[PDB]
């Protein structure tokens, strides 16, 4: 039962321990940069035929 | 008989440069062409051979190669390059071939000719579509190099995050190119394309893996890493919804039918995920030792019922055959 309730312990840390203030949004961010910097590059790859 | 076997020999010499040609890359149709010839008959099997090589350029489709397995982002890309490499040899052969004395043999009789001629105009045009779909394949071959080089370990953490970039480049690429012949059938060989990859990536993260570690009954978190891969599939779903909408008209894709292969293996992955977790919950019922009231005649009938549970996990971690293969049922 102290084991069990020991986890119960861990498990409302580990929930809300770990957890972070925007969270999703950042990774969206992340996300736009990456698409921008392929965006770049595809135009680069369409100069170097052209 | 003497000039008739001069011409079993100039086939089986013609036959010998198609095997040249199956080994290496085409280019038939040179030695199909008569060397150092002087009657009308035999500029007429010169002629016939040319046949036969415009026939192995509309042979070669990018449909047959996704009929027997392979279909990889890679691959795809290769054989679009590979094609538009066949094509551009075979134009620059098709100006060798047009001899001023190859036109003279067309002129005294011309349909046989004329139809020769026509499909090498089609073969010029389809070959300026291959030089767009290479230019295009040639940034696929750049996306197939991020996934290609991925030696099987995390990954699905950031190709997840690196597939919406790869998709926002694949849209571009239909708006730069215009032009870009089989645009409904090109959608078809990149949805493949990510499926094949996907397929790669899963079969690593589990198989041999997942079994041994279902076998020790230790493995909790491994089980949740098998949920966030299925998560990393789900997110390339997203993205390519996500393309649908930035693409705005045009959608095509056929995912309904298309993407079945990957819903196929998603399903088989989540239907493992679920029985996973029941597993981890049983081992957590023996450590449980309520002993309330009644007892041990409780006990030892949660120990029967751990027990029964400890020879079903035992048949599973057999594993036979198995291995997160979809194309398996």
């Amino acid at each position: 039962l102290e084991t069990i309730k020991k986890q119960q312990e861990l498990a409302k840390r580990q929930v809300q321990k770990d957890m972070g203030s925007q969270k999703e949004k950042w990774e969206k961010k992340k996300l736009e940069m990456i698409e921008t910097a392929e965006a770049s590059f595809h135009e680069n790859l369409a100069k170097n035929p052209v | 008989v003497a000039k008739d076997l001069m011409e079993k020999f100039n086939n089986y010499v013609a036959q010998v440069y198609v095997l040249l040609g199956q080994i290496k890359g085409k280019t038939m149709l040179p030695l199909p062409s008569h060397k150092l010839t002087s009657k009308d008959k035999a500029h007429v099997f010169e002629g016939s051979i040319i046949t036969w090589t415009k026939q192995i350029k509309n042979v070669l489709k990018l449909e047959p190669e996704q009929l027997l397995k392979y279909g990889n982002d890679p691959g795809p890309l290769a054989e679009i390059e590979f094609w538009q490499n066949k094509r551009d040899n075979l134009n620059l052969i098709d100006s060798q071939l047009k001899s001023v004395e190859v036109q003279n043999i067309l002129h005294f009789l011309k349909s046989t000719y004329t139809t020769p001629f026509t499909k090498l105009q089609a073969e010029v045009k389809k070959a300026r579509l291959e030089a767009n779909e290479n230019y295009r394949y040639l940034f696929t071959l750049k996306d197939l190099f991020s996934k290609l080089q991925e030696s099987q370990p995390s990954d699905f953490p950031t190709l997840y995050e690196l597939f919406i970039p790869i998709m926002h480049t694949i849209l571009l690429i239909y708006n730069k190119s215009k032009t870009y012949n089989q645009p409904p059938r090109l959608v078809v060989l990149i949805r493949e394309i990510c499926n094949a990859i996907i397929s790669n990536a899963q079969a690593f993260v589990d198989k041999d893996t997942i079994f041994s570690l279902i076998d020790s009954k230790e493995t909790t978190e491994a089980c949740d890493k098998l949920q966030v891969t299925l998560d990393v599939c789900s997110k390339f779903k997203d993205a390519y919804f996500e393309y649908k909408a930035k693409a705005g008209g045009n959608w095509k894709l056929t995912s309904n039918a298309l993407f079945v292969r990957l819903d196929s293996f998603l399903e088989r992955c989540q239907d493992i995920l679920h029985l996973t977790n029941t597993i981890v919950q049983f081992n957590k019922l023996e450590k449980i030792e309520l002993g309330g009231t009644k007892g041990k005649t409780l006990t030892e009938s949660i120990a029967q019922i751990f027990k029964e549970f400890e020879e079903a996990v035992q048949a599973f971690t057999s594993v036979s055959y198995d291995i997160m293969n979809i194309a398996e049922k």
